[PDB]
RNA sequence: AUUUGUGGGUGGUGGUGCAUGUGUGCCCUUGUUCUGGCGCGCGCUACAC
């Protein structure tokens, strides 16, 4: 009911705004069942959909919504809805750049632990966001840790001071945005994924370091992805590659109870 | 000028019986260590210099030896391990010999595995797997370099064996022994290129969370909120005493009867323990090089951290809360910049 | 474009 | 600490002209630059030490002083210095005859000298040669004097074996915040100093030892770019 | 950019100030010197311009963490400005003194939207769903008033136009209210508007 | 604080590239064989 | 004095041309071969047109014995052909200001395997044997110049080194390529300026970082 | 009743140097074919938010 609401029940009613007590519940309804942790993201589009219809206010909106993130949006199936909602949420005009510092920092941490569909979800996402805010482009790139060349040997010790004094300031269990340090904090998740098992994966990872030359990704044609595509996507592709064969050689499968596989007898 | 080309790819530059049925056929007259002196005959019979177009059907036979070698591993083993390891060892010689030839039609063949493979897991989860699926992808990692960034038949197996780790409920021994056989797996898959698989991140602290939450309970310690595991009840007693010797080497024909068995505690630490070295072994190799490992090792810490705690005998956790405390004080955790880039003429 | 490349020949 | 730019992308600084008086520069004037085209029978040729000693002979020109080589390799030394890809320099070339050449940065002056003296021969008489990608006219000759198109705040010096030796790097940092400097090279076999001495402010010298006009203006180039950290 | 044209002339633009690289939200003009331009923009810093010379900001003013969108002058002094920012901070800069820092800052919770100038010593300044009255003498607030749903998004303050109250603060929020307060009885509410959306600004003649 | 409101630098309209800074009518006169007065009826209609 | 390649202890700065473009040709005449001399001649004989190319050789030696270091005497400079002849270049000599002069004198030091001074007490240009490990002097720190390696001021370089200690620096005196041409000599890869640079700018900024290093004014 | 499969070797109808043909080094590689080959100069006109 609540992922077919503001589809094709509000836009029968005659008045919906008979559905925002429920929608207001669902939403704030933390229950101790692991399945109903999925509710507000089903019920956020509904409550939102009465939101931009009438004016009506849901308070702590954001602070609701850092909430929201978690790990276990990066494996719900719902996430590419929920990312379709925080796309509207977040090009709000009136942010501040911790807040959205915040959120940029949570999904990277997010993204550290992810199925390659959320992380392939996400880099554009923070690519857009920065692209926004770039007072957020400091998480990326702090000149203050450069060396360069042209610099005096005073500079060069308060520089190693500074490198052997910095502390992460960014701070996890904080709940609302910004007071988190997250402006403060740089994001290593990013250039670790640069070094990701998926070559597509590594190269949108790669886009961080490149220049910033080009607008927004276009979201939707991210958001789709699954592990049954990225298959069909290769077994199905252009390029046809000579398979290489491996010129070590290795004595047995298993280790008996040289061995390719320590650990593992037949 | 192997070595260099292997490290170029990692950079990034790019009768005979045509069907296993009539190898069965054969096979069912033949006796157990009969089938690699039936296939070396089928070879010598039908090498190339014989007769024309003998190249085509040793290419199918190369397709067919593999099917059969994953229909041995499949069929039970139990009264002759030490005959039917000899005979799957000859058969593995004699697959990588053949495969230096006819890596092309072997490596259709394994794509078309790794599509069907995909197709019986989408219609049966767990139940499809096999031990035979394992074997193969033990095989892929002898007969193709694993070390190439994209590879035709190393990138599937390992989306696949990622999707595995990620995707399925880890409810049972059984299937906590399968994800261990796979972490191995894809870790001697990225042994030379050492690349960062997140879904080897979270099986990790899936894992180490079941076994800590206490079975009676039911119920995860509060921390450990965020992580979302499969089945409460499967834990580990405090009565257990890990000063006794275990065997960390689990075989594959001990995890079909190890579901329909009670599960006997010592195995359950053997399978942690197995978890643990491959979980040292990640943190050794990859973890450590990667910008973000403090990140990465903030709930393997509070989850070993657990361990230490219950546990006091143990000394895993003790043991790599020390490497992990002196790799986290010598690596050095600065901000980023990335941005950085030479001027324009 | 040119990197002490040298003026093209005709 | 303090706001990032909003684009970290580099881009390409701006070319700078005789119509820009106000940006801050290096100038390298080549005077006495030996550029004359003398037509044999019918060919048209720039005048040449080792190719045409009986032409100045019969013309009574000497033969050391047709050297155009000097002003080639000077060309090729500015021209792949790293401040003319900074975009922070300007060449002059200021002939013995009185021709004023105005060299745009964006130049790409042909490493050997054939080819050298057929572009010569040929901005010599057109007054000005365009670029085969777009037309802008890289070589242009233009109207004496130069002041007329130095910036408007500049400090001149010429180079000179008999003054004293200075140090570039601190004469640059001594230089104004929004003053530029102009240097008289000149490239010639064996001349003195007179050539500027209606323009310049003052002479100094680089070096005790003597040095060829390339090496002036290489190590004057340097001293600027390690005034200005260009690298 | 900031362009400064004649005023009934969109032909004719006596000044263009490259005054940052990031946007610049807040362009106004001293009341009481007409030679002096505050502009606030996303580089965290606002700038005072002189209008014959605008190549060099005459005075910058630093100190603020996040996205000063709002500035004001104080009616009796003309050495101070207000600026507010979405770290809730209000500062007080004294332009006479070094003016990297201010001489005292009025913590508002909520990102402070808008900041106005109602007296010589009385600011109101509107962010989150209240708005608050604060004494600069005292460096204390007098009234906060949290009439709203929604984000309080401008504020107007106009005396003595022909009216029965003296003077008047007219609210606007993200909720399509717009409010009239009395600033003499206490800043109680008079009269209220309700539009069909979110109201950005609001001006009254 | 929420505000959602309600652009592409270049356009391709007709197999023309157009450029959003410019007006509609200015678009529609820069994509070629259109006068400004069929751009204004265009624009009207 | 004159440094000379026996010398194994003074502190000096050793030019390595790497790849220099010099070849001869009969044709009876004997000639270097240059593209644009010989447009057809190098397209018959099948190698890059654009690797015949000697004038970078020319220029980098102008600039290196031109430089007030080769004045003062602390230069040396050695040039390694594309075949593998190596060449000792006394610091004495005057290479000809142009380059058909040097043309016509790299033809007859590439025939006659030396060249004489009219005085005839040592040879001004001469050909010595592979390697160039045995001539250059014995403590001394071997470098490239490369466009990927970090970039360094090359005044902190020369103050960083030793005070009995050489340095030796390759530079590519080829037109297009990789920078593989000294790999398994030199001890490191440095790199001179953000933007790419050719051969003789190269040689002139090591030299003027190296005046500047050792009060060479 | 040859010709295909599966393979796979491979240098000189070489040149040059030394000792004198001879013997060993060095270096480069690793052919038949027809036919063609005007100046000066006055006005005037374009090209500048």
């Amino acid at each position: 009911i609540l992922l077919i609401l503001h589809k094709r029940i509000i836009p029968h009613f005659h008045t919906p705004t008979k559905l925002m007590d429920f929608l207001t519940d669902s939403y704030n309804l933390q229950s101790s069942n692991k399945n109903a942790g999925v509710v507000p993201i089903l019920a956020l589009n509904g409550l939102f959909e009465l939101m931009k219809r009438f004016n009506l206010e849901y308070p702590n909106f954001y602070m609701k919504l850092y909430q929201i993130i978690n790990p276990d949006l990066m494996h719900v199936k719902y996430r590419a809805r929920f990312f379709r909602l925080m796309d509207v949420f977040l090009s709000s005009t009136h942010l501040s750049a911790h807040l959205v510092a915040s959120f940029i920092k949570k999904l990277a941490r997010l993204t550290l632990e992810s199925p390659p569909s959320a992380i392939v979800t996400v880099i554009p996402f923070i690519y857009n966001l920065i692209r926004k805010h770039p007072n957020c482009m400091i998480m990326l790139h702090n000149p203050a840790f450069i060396s360069n060349p042209f610099q005096t040997p005073d500079q060069v010790a308060n520089l190693k001071t500074l490198k052997e004094n910095y502390v992460d300031p960014f701070d996890v269990h904080e709940s609302d945005p910004e007071l988190t340090h997250a402006l403060d904090s740089s994001l290593w998740e990013l250039a670790s994924l640069m070094e990701h098992y998926h070559p597509n994966v590594a190269t949108l990872a790669k886009i961080f370091a490149q220049p910033f030359k080009k607008l927004s990704y276009n979201m939707e044609d991210f958001l789709d992805w699954n592990y049954d595509s990225l298959l069909n996507a290769e077994s199905s592709r252009k390029l046809k590659t000579l398979p290489t064969l491996e010129f070590e050689a290795f004595t047995n499968v298993f280790d008996n109870e040289n061995v390719y596989l320590p650990g593992v007898a037949w | 000028e192997l070595e260099q080309q292997r490290l170029d790819r990692m950079n990034g530059m790019i009768s005979c019986p045509r069907t296993h049925d009539a190898l069965l056929d054969q096979v069912k007259k033949l006796d157990l260590d009969d089938h690699p002196k039936i296939v070396k005959n089928i070879i010598k019979a039908y090498q190339p210099k014989l007769a024309e177009g003998n190249k085509e059907k040793l290419g199918k036979f190369t397709a067919v030896l593999l099917r059969h070698i994953i229909f041995l591993s499949n069929q039970n083993y139990l009264k002759n391990v030490q005959s039917f390891k000899r005979t799957q060892n000859a058969l593995i010689s004699i697959l990588k010999s053949l495969s230096e030839k006819y890596n092309r039609e072997l490596s259709e063949e394994c794509r078309d595995y790794i599509n069907e493979m995909q197709a019986r897991y989408k219609k049966n989860h767990f139940d499809a797997l096999s031990n035979g699926d394992l074997v193969f992808f033990s095989i892929i990692g002898i007969l193709f370099s694993t070390s190439d960034q994209y590879h035709l038949v190393i990138t599937p197996a390992l989306i696949l064996m990622s999707q595995f780790l990620e995707q399925i409920k880890f409810n049972s021994l059984k299937r906590i022994a399968f994800g261990a056989v796979l972490v191995r797996i894809v870790s001697q898959y990225q042994r030379i290129s050492k690349r960062y698989i997140p879904e080897v991140v979270y099986f990790f602290q899936k894992i180490l969370l079941t076994f800590i939450v206490e079975k009676e309970n039911q119920e995860k310690p509060l921390d450990f909120e965020n992580i979302r595991l499969d089945s409460y009840e499967l834990g580990l007693p405090l009565d257990v005493d890990f000063t006794k010797k275990r065997s960390t080497i689990i075989p594959l024909h001990t995890l079909s009867t190890m579901d329909t068995e009670a599960h006997p505690v010592d195995q359950c630490v053997s399978v942690l323990l197995n978890v643990m070295e491959s979980l040292d072994a990640t943190i050794s190799t990859v973890w450590k090089s990667l910008p973000a490992f403090n990140e990465i090792i903030l709930p393997i810490q509070q989850l070993l951290s657990a361990y230490t705690s219950k546990y006091s005998d143990f000394e895993k956790p003790r043991n790599i809360l020390n490497k992990v405390e002196k790799l986290t004080k010598f690596t050095e955790h600065i901000p980023l910049a990335l941005q950085n880039h030479k001027p324009v003429s | 474009t040119d990197r002490f490349k040298g003026d093209d020949d005709i | 600490q303090k706001a990032l730019p909003a684009s970290l992308v580099p881009q390409a600084p701006p070319v700078l002209t005789s119509k820009d008086k106000i940006t801050k520069r290096m100038i390298v004037v080549l005077a006495m630059a030996s550029l004359e085209t003398h037509k044999i029978s019918d060919k048209y040729v720039l005048l040449n030490c080792d190719d045409h000693q009986g032409l100045l002979k019969k013309m009574g020109r000497d033969i050391s002083e047709a050297r155009p080589d000097i002003t080639h390799q000077c060309l090729l030394t500015l021209l792949d210095s790293p401040i003319n890809k900074a975009g922070k320099l300007q060449v002059y070339i200021q002939t013995s005859r009185g021709i004023l050449i105005e060299v745009n940065p964006t130049v790409r002056i042909p490493r050997t000298f054939k080819r050298f003296s057929g572009l010569m021969v040929q901005l010599l008489h057109k007054l000005s040669i365009r670029s085969v990608n777009s037309e802008e006219k890289l070589l242009k000759v233009i109207k004496n004097p130069i002041t007329d198109h130095l910036p408007t705040k500049c400090r001149k010096v010429t180079l000179s074996f008999d003054a004293p030796v200075i140090r570039v790097q601190d004469y640059i940092e001594k230089l104004d915040d929004d003053e530029s400097i102009c240097v008289f090279v000149g490239a010639m076999a064996r001349g003195k100093d007179n050539f500027a001495d209606e323009y310049v402010d003052e002479k100094v010298g680089l070096s005790n030892y003597p040095l060829s006009a390339s090496v002036a203006c290489s190590k004057f180039c340097h001293g600027a770019e390690d005034a200005w950290n260009i690298l | 950019l900031v362009s400064v044209y004649d005023s009934y002339n969109p032909r004719t633009i006596l000044l263009s100030i490259n005054a940052s690289t990031h946007p610049t939200h807040v362009t106004k003009f001293h009341t009481q010197d007409n030679k002096i331009l505050a502009t606030a923009s996303d580089d965290r810093v606002t700038r005072l311009w002189d209008i014959s010379n605008a190549y060099e900001p005459q005075l910058e003013l630093t100190g603020a963490t996040d996205y000063v969108r709002t500035l004001s002058f104080i009616p009796a002094a003309p050495h101070l400005v207000a600026t507010g920012s979405y770290d809730g901070l209000i500062r007080l800069y004294d332009t006479r003194s070094s003016g990297s820092t201010p001489i005292y800052s009025l913590n508002h919770d909520q990102p402070v939207e808008n900041v106005i100038a109602v007296s010589p010593t009385q600011i109101v300044s509107c962010g989150g769903n209240n708005f608050k009255v604060w004494d600069l003498t005292s460096n204390k607030k007098l009234y906060e008033r949290g009439n709203f749903n929604k984000a309080v998004t401008c504020l107007d303050y106009v005396e003595n136009f022909d009216s029965p109250m003296q003077s008047a603060l007219i609210a606007s929020s993200l909720d399509g209210h717009v409010k009239v307060f009395d600033p003499l009885d206490n800043f109680q509410v008079k009269f209220g508007w309700k539009f069909s959306g979110p109201v950005l600004s609001c001006a009254v003649s | 604080s929420l505000v959602v409101q309600e652009f592409q630098h270049i356009l391709r309209l007709l197999n023309t590239n157009v450029d959003g800074n410019i007006k509609i009518v200015y678009a529609l006169t820069t994509i070629k064989g259109v006068g400004r007065r069929y751009s204004n009826l265009v624009c009207k209609k």
